[PDB]
RNA sequence: GGGAUGCGUAGGAUAGGUGGGAGCGCAAGCGCCGGUGAAAUACCACCCUUCCC
RNA sequence: UCUGGUCAGCAUGGC
RNA sequence: GCUGCAUGGCCGU
RNA sequence: GCGCCGGCCAACUCCGUGCCAGCAGCCGCGGUAAUACGGAGGGCGC
RNA sequence: AAAAAUGUGAUCUUGCUUGUAAAUACAAUUUUGAGAGGUUAAUAAAUUACAAGUAGUGCUAUUUUUGUAUUUAGGUUAGCUAUUUAGCUUUACGUUCCAGGAUGCCUAGUGGCAGCCCCACAAUAUCCAGGAAGCCCUCUCUGCGGUUUUUCAGAUUAGGUAGUCGAAAAACCUAAGAAAUUUACCUGCU
């Protein structure tokens, strides 16, 4: 909740790791919430993107869906790029669309392709709230791949919690920090009574424990 | 009741005595010859319009018109139930024929110059080989009332 | 002496009193096709045994006239029932139409009338430059010199087209 | 809180959800992939329904 | 039997 | 014109 | 001289009358053909 | 309705809740004759259209060619009696006359007939039973209805039972004073 409260959870989270000094591979930070006194059943569930404020040590799975430049600079960062040709072949076979879905958490468009892509893809990617976001076709795209890496997506469903990627081991406790307030800003937003409903906050690494904060 | 029953000379044209029953039903007036004009005709229309020849066709009718049991009220010690009872054999068929005549008037064809083709229709509805028309109808409404108040 | 001369001005037909076209709208139908134009007027008087009670009235009358249309109609007009077409019947003023009259109350009004000259014609004659006293202005009064006089009157209309009688 | 539980159709199947996920395991198996579907499933978690303590 | 019907078919007492 | 309760006759029932 | 003449009870007709006037022992009689009221003729009784 | 294509940010539509809008008519015969007064007092059914929110579904969201057209229809949710068929009228519970509209449901097929495009037969159940007339009665003109007061002897010659309100009169209806007074069935005494 507050700042000083929230690192000493990173600072713990951190040093609680452990089986040997550290593991060969780099964990990631995840912030766990419980929320109290909300109806699950209304539109008081939560599915949203926010962008993190230090991205998310992972640079999220990005798809480009677009023509050239756009479709080059997706090449460029090394994205799968979904080329225009491919989006009635795609809506056709649902088999590999549906894969796609599952293999992305993020999906940027082309904006003029906008029309078509929902009208082939939109029955298996809105279902999943996976539309694409549209940008315009002579845009840069690296600062929001940056962002969408380094976007996260916030999803509740029916169930009263969250578990959210805030950052890897490779960061700094102070910008693990920054990450969850902007994910706990969310909230605060979403229902009047704010942050007042989170229950519980707490901490950990891949490896490691959760630590409450 | 009214008289001892009368024997009817038969049919002039197929002896049988139960047409010549049929055709006074028809007759009013004592106007005998209509009488007997119209339900030779509808024979002739019994012939045309069904394969069958009319005598079977008409005797077959009066078996689905004649009631077997009907009801008749009497009263008992309270309201006046209606007992069901079984049908004299002369009397059904003077019911059988009655209501054929009566049902035949009552269809809307009018055909023929006269009544006639209303009975040659009348019948072969009543024949169970087509076991309809207004005439069964009365036929099964009573049957129905009765046993109903078994 | 042109001007001395006596002509029809207006005359107008009118209609018997009740509601009018009642079963459609008639009545008036007559009258039309019949001197050329259709008036229809309403009455005042509420409460009649027989009649309405209704206030403003449907109540059937109209016609008028003018110059030529009536010339062509009060002619095929007159020469139709007049069994004394004139005498005591028009008076003094110059023309008249009516019947028998019935004792009623008149005299201080404005004097429209009830009387039936055929389906109470009214023709009115004038002579002279007499729309002096009618005009809004000074309006004048007829001198009851050039006023006609129903001898006059009961000559022009009669010179032609029907006699006296 | 701990152990259970969740049966339209399609989907080798009883899919309560959501986030992470290209792997978990000596292997077998399991998952990804392929596929069906409105949604995808291993593995790690968090949020639920109902039941038990 | 009904003071049945008819003095208006006719007849007939009385008024 | 009265009285069929003053009657004949005749008739209905 | 006197009573009576509808039945009981022997002795009957006319007229007057018109539920009136009247009669009446009981039953009853008189509302226009009254042997029952009143007179008369006739009759019965004594 | 069918076909093809662009394409609004792919794309896609069966519904639930709130707000506003309009029809569903009415007159007439007949009634104590007419008009006026609350056709009341009551409480208003439900069909379609647009907007928003919402599961839906990204919201408004196109153009060109072809046959008249080759589409779905039709019915169905009126009352009453009835154990079924059926029947009666055709829908009534404030009383009289009438429309069935929602969803969901039924036949797409069977029987007669030479044949049929020719005649017959199915259909649950919840929704509102809705609309007009119509309202003990009141005032006026003033109503073939019907008021106001009085008298009541006595049946060709009289009585016994009795004749729509016991009868009759004159008259009242914006005013009611006022005065005369029957009979049918049926019969008698000396």
């Amino acid at each position: 909740i507050t700042s000083s409260q929230v690192r000493e959870h990173v600072k713990e989270l951190l040093k609680y790791s452990n089986e040997t000094k550290k593991r060969n591979f780099l964990e990631t930070v995840e912030l766990q919430v419980g929320l109290k006194n909300y109806d699950p059943q209304r539109d008081k569930r939560f599915s949203g993107s926010l962008k993190l404020p230090n991205c998310p040590r992972p640079n999220m799975s990005i798809c480009i869906f677009g023509d050239a430049f756009d479709v080059d600079r997706a090449k460029s960062c090394g994205v799968d790029a979904m080329s225009v040709d491919d989006l009635k072949k795609l809506n056709k076979n649902k088999k590999l669309i549906k894969k796609l879905s599952k293999k992305y958490n993020a999906f940027i468009a082309s904006e003029v392709l906008i029309k078509q892509v929902p009208r082939l893809l939109g029955p298996q990617l809105s279902k999943a709230g996976k539309f694409p976001t549209p940008v315009s076709h002579n845009d840069d795209l690296y600062g929001k791949v940056t962002d969408v890496r380094s976007t996260i997506k916030f999803q509740l469903k029916k169930v009263l919690c969250l578990a959210v990627a805030v950052g890897n081991v490779e960061m700094e406790e102070d910008v693990l920090v920054n990450q969850i307030l902007m994910s706990v800003n969310f909230f605060v937003s979403l229902l009047k009574k704010n942050w007042q409903n989170v229950g519980s906050l707490v901490v950990k690494s891949s490896m490691g424990p959760a630590f409450r904060l | 009741r009214y008289a001892n029953k009368r024997f009817r000379k038969a049919q002039c044209p197929i002896i049988e005595r139960l047409t010549n029953s049929l055709m006074m039903n028809g007759r009013n007036n004592g106007k005998k010859l209509k009488a007997v004009r119209i339900i030779k005709h509808t024979l002739d229309i019994i012939n045309v319009l069904t394969d069958q020849n009319p005598i079977q066709v008409v005797v077959d009718a009066i078996t689905n018109t004649g009631p077997r049991e009907d009801t008749t009220r009497v009263g008992g010690g309270g309201a006046a139930r209606r007992q069901a009872v079984d049908v004299s054999p002369l009397r059904r068929v003077n019911q059988a024929i009655a209501l054929l005549t009566i049902g035949a008037r009552e269809a809307a064809f009018r055909n023929i110059k006269t009544i006639a083709e209303t009975l040659a229709e009348e019948l072969i509805n009543a024949a169970k080989g087509s076991s309809t028309s207004y005439a069964i109808k009365k036929k099964d409404e009573l049957e129905r009332v009765a046993k109903s108040n078994r | 002496n042109p001007m001395r001369d006596l002509k029809i001005e207006k005359l107008v037909l009118n209609i018997s009193v009740g509601e009018s076209g009642d079963r459609l709208t008639r009545a008036s139908k007559v009258l039309e096709q019949l001197s050329g134009q259709t008036p229809v007027q309403s009455k005042a008087r509420y409460t009649v045994r027989t009649f309405g009670i209704r206030r403003n009235e449907k109540i059937a009358v109209h016609v008028t006239v003018r110059g030529p249309k009536a010339e062509e109609i009060l002619e095929r007009g007159l020469k139709v029932k007049e069994y004394q077409l004139r005498d005591r019947n028009f008076s003094a003023t110059g023309n008249f139409g009516f019947g028998i009259d019935e004792h009623i109350d008149l005299g201080i009004k404005y004097d429209p009338s009830i009387g039936i000259f055929g389906m109470d014609f009214y023709v009115v004659m004038n002579r002279p430059g007499a729309r002096v006293t009618r005009r809004k202005r000074c309006k004048g009064t007829v001198g009851n010199s050039h006023k006609t006089t129903k001898e006059d009157t009961v000559s022009w209309f009669k010179q032609k087209y029907d006699a006296d009688v």
